[PDB]
């Protein structure tokens, strides 16, 4: 740009106010609409070209320090982050060449607007802005300075990347005035005359506050209270998302960097409703994102709303303890546990009973209690972290559905809890209001790869190293040989099989009454932990565990009987010989 | 011929009104469509 401290400084200043009138004049008629050079080609048929196709498989690869000259990439564009783009400022000198460049006249760029350089040979927001007003078909009265400021922000940032990211495909054909203006009118054609609306637009504008499955990008890591949240832009407007601890941690870690794209089914518009407009959005307003509903998208993909609102099933193995709730798991029901009637105490907490413990305390009895049908499940994928889905107030038509050995795809099955006590790989799915169940077929082998049916524990097993029961739990049937109720805690109930092979059961629950000696007991859901070495293995009675003097279950009776037999033919000296054993099975005294 | 920047479906040409997810977040693989990301590149200079 010329250094004519005057004249060139005027030639312009004149061309401007001369223009200021043009724009001003528009204000005198009903400007019939007039689409731009882009909204008209893209709106036409003409085989379009995906960003991906264009590039042709390859992915976003950095410049190359050098070689960037080999394709020629403005060291200037190469200098724009997602927060300075609102500035940048083209160097008309670098884009027009002395001639007309020297003449105040200015530059009539695509569509017809006049891009009129700044005194010091520049081009920016307030500059391109006026140039859109000077454009045909545009009605200055419909677009704020802020408006073009913002829309100017992304357009450069995008083009900036595209040249810097695919220095060969878009080498040096994207960032320049002709485009930033050819496009600024587009967004105007798009948004103003055709009314199309960005996702965050309808969203924030409450004309579709759906806030479902968006493909947003990170435009900045807000530094406020040392790392507040982040700014999410969908190509047209931005918002600060309310993040969850699992996610936020990722920002810190440098896991979630700026410019990256996210997919998110969660989506919640926390803060302020009322229904605003993207730019005039209340500071008291965040777009909640949840780490178990969100994930990184394909470089290309496309910003905004996605196609289907059907939650993507993600491996159960993952999911964060406090990582927001999940929308879809493709589990394979391991076990099913006994329905519990949990009465909600008065001073707090609750009390858990059984189909039976209820009756008792049901007559023994305003109430206030809810049934809880828990079940242990594992992801259809591989590994298997065996979670414990908890359906509350279950629908009667449910029991007949969810059934061990079967593959189901549960929805919005979340709240995801647990973490206390030991370790940390303790998630905890919980059916929710919107939750739903969808049954899916399983390949014999694949199931037999995750699911090991409910067998009957043969005591001799509790003593084999290699023994590792499914879900570290087991079902049993044996002869009670003695119940010990030491003062304090830890009742015991020693059992026995026809072979007088012993085992022990430490109770967590209460002693099911009919459990005295000579009683063939049938147990279901006993918590198993490694017991070889143990002179007499221990099994623990959980809250899921059960004890029946006369089981309703078929195979149990099949056994409780079948054993009640083989023992009889030995009763001529059993329960005694048996006691005589466990009697010394507490020996190894010193001396 | 070069990429007709006009008929090129842009990263921002939103759809007014209408394996595609990626397992674990704590993933630190080393390839494909989630690797880099045009724009994120620019940021990391």
């Amino acid at each position: 740009f010329p250094q004519f401290n005057k004249d060139l400084m005027s030639s312009l200043q004149n061309a401007r106010d001369l223009q200021d009138i043009r724009i001003k004049n528009k204000e005198r008629h009903h400007l019939c609409p007039q689409p731009g050079s882009l909204y008209l080609t893209k709106s036409s048929t003409l085989p379009r070209i995906s960003l991906q196709a264009a590039v042709g498989d390859s992915v976003p690869s950095a410049c190359s320090p050098k070689q960037l000259y080999m394709y020629g990439v403005s060291k200037a564009c190469i200098s724009v982050n997602s927060k300075n783009a609102e500035y940048f400022q083209f160097a008309i000198e670098d884009h027009f060449g002395k001639e007309a460049l020297c003449a105040g006249k200015g530059f009539r760029l695509a569509d017809g607007g006049w891009l009129i350089p700044s005194d010091d040979g520049k081009a920016g927001k307030e500059e391109f802005y006026r140039a859109l007003c000077d454009t045909p078909g545009v009605d200055p009265k419909l677009i704020s300075s802020v408006w073009v400021s913002n829309h100017y922000r992304w357009i450069v940032w995008k083009l900036a990347a595209m040249e810097f990211a695919f220095p060969k495909e878009f080498a040096n054909r994207c960032l320049n005035p002709e485009r930033v203006l050819l496009q600024l009118k587009y967004r105007y054609d798009v948004e103003i005359d055709n009314s199309s609306r960005s996702a965050l637009k309808k969203i924030l504008e409450r004309d579709d506050t759906a806030a479902k499955t968006l493909v947003l990008c990170v435009s900045d890591i807000i530094s406020l209270s040392k790392v507040d949240t982040i700014e999410l832009t969908d190509g047209w407007y931005a918002v600060k998302a309310q993040l969850d601890p699992p996610l936020l941690a990722l920002v810190k870690s440098g896991r979630l960097t700026v410019g990256q794209k996210i997919i998110t089914q969660g989506a919640e518009l926390v803060g302020s409703p009322d229904a605003c407009a993207p730019l005039e959005a209340p500071d008291s307003l965040r777009l909640k994102i949840s780490a178990n509903s969100t994930r990184p998208a394909r470089w290309h993909s496309k910003l905004g709303f996605f196609h289907d609102p059907r939650p993507f099933p993600l491996p159960l193995s993952s999911l964060f303890s406090d990582g927001g709730n999940v929308g879809c798991v493709d589990v394979i029901v391991q076990r099913v546990y006994p329905l519990q009637w949990v009465e909600k105490t008065v001073s707090g907490s609750y009390i858990f009973r059984n189909e039976r413990e209820e009756e008792k305390e049901a007559l023994r009895f305003s109430r206030d209690v809810s049934t809880v049908w828990k079940l242990r499940v594992t992801s259809y994928k591989k590994r298997e972290k065996s979670a414990l889905l908890s359906i509350w107030r279950p629908s009667s038509d449910l029991p007949s559905l969810l059934t061990e050995g079967q593959r189901y795809r549960i929805y919005h099955l979340s709240v995801s809890k647990s973490k206390n006590k030991f370790e940390w790989p303790s998630i905890q799915l919980t059916a929710t209001k919107r939750t739903q169940y969808q049954q899916l077929p399983v390949s014999s082998e694949t199931l037999l790869q995750l699911y090991q049916p409910r067998e009957l524990l043969p005591f001799s097993k509790l003593s084999d190293p290699a023994f590792q029961p499914p879900c570290s739990e087991v079902d049993v049937v044996g002869v009670v040989v003695s119940v010990v109720k030491p003062i304090g805690l830890a009742p015991l109930v020693y059992l026995s099989d026809e072979c007088l092979h012993l085992l022990v059961v430490k109770f967590g629950i209460d002693l099911n009454e009919d459990i005295k000696p000579r009683v063939l007991i049938a147990a279901s859901n006993l918590q198993w932990r490694p017991e070889s070495t143990s002179r007499v293995p221990t099994l623990f009675a959980g809250n899921f565990s059960v004890f029946s003097a006369s089981p309703k279950e078929a195979h149990f009776q099949e056994r409780v009987t079948n054993m009640k037999h083989a023992i009889e033919n030995i009763d001529t000296f059993y329960k005694e010989a048996e006691k005589k054993l466990i009697q010394v099975l507490k020996g190894d005294s010193p001396k | 011929q070069p990429v007709d920047l006009g008929l090129l479906e842009e990263d921002d040409e939103f759809e007014e009104f209408p394996h595609v997810w990626e397992d674990n977040w704590d993933d630190d693989n080393v390839e494909d469509d989630f690797s880099n990301q045009l724009r994120a590149e620019l940021e990391k200079h």
